[PDB]
RNA sequence: UGAAGCUUUCAUACU
RNA sequence: UAGUAUCUGUUCUUAUCAGUUUAAUAUCUGAUUCCUCGAGGA
């Protein structure tokens, strides 16, 4: 059968390695498996508010890039909240119509009442894309910077 | 490590009489072939070492016992007991703006994962 | 529940030794003894003499 | 325990007999022992290697540490996300100082070990500051290339 | 972790 | 034909000493009112 317990010895004799026991044959070992040793060898080894209520216009932004040396300005209206707008890097893989050729990275800025702008990146690794360490929102002006 | 506390100590004390601050007397020891790693910022001990020159320059204070004598600290408890009350409301209010900050850092996060990422515009 | 007659009789069980070497702890039949001396608690004993 | 070095990172190439042939140069290595495992029936990547002396075993810790071995990283021992496939050549320490690029830790990060040999497991856990920091690990360290080592940094619990 | 002995009305195999 | 082996079934108070015997066990031979729900156990 399927249970490991039974095998087939190199004389060829089966084998009940549970019970260390040797049968003649399978009828044999079909006995021992209802006898009251292998029940007692078996006993044994038995023990989405926030995404829904988000209003979408689409308003024209206004990114302006410029190649710095040691940066890009989008220039946002007032959303009157506290909710910072957010940058993330991701990929081209996933599209609504799904182009082909389709091998690079896209730096996106979105925020709640605002469009989110994205810019392509050729480079590999040029600057960092986390939020909290070279990035900035002026709520005063609303002006955000990352670079 | 008494030893080299003892010394940040006598640089710390010795850089507090300067009247400027390139012109100290730990300034002309370091061309006089004596070795002292921790003027540098680079070491981890500057840190310790900027402190104990504030505390040594804050130890030469007019009211730090120079030419006065404090009087509010050392003869009254209720001012104490006052200066203390108003610490516990200064360590509350900062309690308070770090739990507000908090909150804020949370509703972005839930605010930039609920967001569409898939409405890409290049303009 | 209790072990078999056989078990109880067969295996030298029902007979306990005693060491003092081992806080006068107390073991069951010949086999279980013999290996007893070489087991830790023995060898834990044995140190305490040095 | 002193005496013997945890060895972690075997690939299917090394063998019981072949560490102690390559840690004989650094020491008299007298018994080397590998855990079989009970489903596949091999060794699960982690052995230890008992020589006579500790002074051996320290020589073997301290020049045998992130070796390349049969491909794989190779490293001697002294015997909310979460990190999956990480190299065993790197301490609690090191981990704090590879996550600190990224984002604050809240406090000492923790390796889970086995129960037998107690060296490394094979996974880790993690937890940041904030949010953003686990984003960023996410993002970026879920996938860098640690010291021949393919890392990946997941969640460990969220809510839908 | 382990210790499977003794007996017969069994029943089944080999000499 | 009548011998052996292997499965199945059975396998003898968690109450105390002495004697025969045993390597040691084992075997054999002798001594040592109350509780529970008319009933059972000690
Ligand atoms: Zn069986
Ligand atoms: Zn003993």
């Amino acid at each position: 059968n399927k249970d490991p317990y039974f095998m087939k010895n190199h004389l060829g004799s089966y084998e009940c390695k549970l019970c260390l026991t040797l049968h003649n044959n399978e009828g044999s070992y079909l006995a021992h498996t209802q006898g009251k040793k292998h029940q007692t060898n078996l006993a044994r080894r038995a023990a989405v508010e926030v995404k829904k209520f988000v209003k979408i216009g689409r308003p024209g932004y206004k990114v302006t890039k410029q190649r710095d040396s040691e940066l890009f300005q989008i220039d946002y209206p007032e959303i009157a909240e506290g909710i910072m707008p957010r940058h993330r890097f991701m990929s081209a893989y996933e599209q609504r119509i799904e182009p082909p050729d389709r091998r690079w990275q896209y730096l996106l800025m979105a925020a709640e009442p605002y469009e989110t702008i994205a810019f392509k990146v050729p480079s590999r690794e040029i600057d960092k894309a986390e939020g909290k360490f070279w990035t900035h929102w002026n709520r005063e002006t609303k002006q955000f910077f990352l670079q | 490590s008494a030893f080299d506390l003892d010394v940040v100590k006598l640089t710390a004390q010795f850089v507090a009489r300067n009247g400027r601050q390139f012109l100290t007397q730990l300034m002309q020891k370091e061309q006089r072939n004596y070795q002292f790693d921790f003027l540098r910022p680079q070491h981890s001990l500057f840190n310790y070492f900027t402190k104990l020159v504030e505390q040594y320059t804050k130890i030469l204070i007019p009211p730090k016992g120079l030419f006065s004598k404090l009087k509010k600290e050392a003869e009254n408890p209720r001012e104490v007991l006052d200066q203390v009350c108003y610490r516990v409301e200064w360590a509350k209010f900062q309690e308070r703006e770090r739990k507000k900050e908090e909150e804020e850092k949370e509703k972005e996060r839930v605010a930039y994962a609920q967001i569409d990422w898939h409405d890409f515009v290049v303009v | 529940k209790p072990i078999p007659y056989w078990l109880y009789k067969l295996h030298g069980l029902n007979i306990n030794y005693n060491c003092e070497i081992c806080g006068n702890y107390t073991y069951r039949g010949p086999k279980a003894f013999q290996r007893h001396f070489a087991e830790w608690r023995h060898a834990h004993g044995m140190r305490c003499l040095g | 325990q002193d005496a013997t070095v945890y060895v972690g990172g075997l690939d299917e190439k090394v063998s019981e007999p072949l560490l102690w042939e390559l840690f004989l140069q650094a020491g008299p290595v007298v018994n080397t022992h590998m855990p079989k495992d009970r489903v596949t029936g091999q060794h699960q990547g982690y052995g230890f290697v008992e020589f006579l002396s500790e002074e051996d075993a320290d020589y073997a810790i301290k020049i045998m540490n992130m070796i390349k071995l049969y491909g794989k990283p190779i490293r001697v021992n002294k015997a909310n996300i979460f990190i999956g496939n990480l190299d065993p050549e790197i301490d609690e320490k090191l981990l704090y100082d590879t996550f600190s690029a990224f984002g604050v830790i809240l406090q000492t990060p923790k390796i889970m070990r086995d129960p037998d040999t107690g060296n490394s497991k094979g996974y880790a856990f993690i937890n940041f500051a904030s949010f953003d920091a686990s984003d960023a690990a996410i993002e970026a360290m879920n996938g860098q290339y640690l010291c021949n080592r393919p890392i990946t940094v997941s969640y460990a619990f969220k809510k839908d």
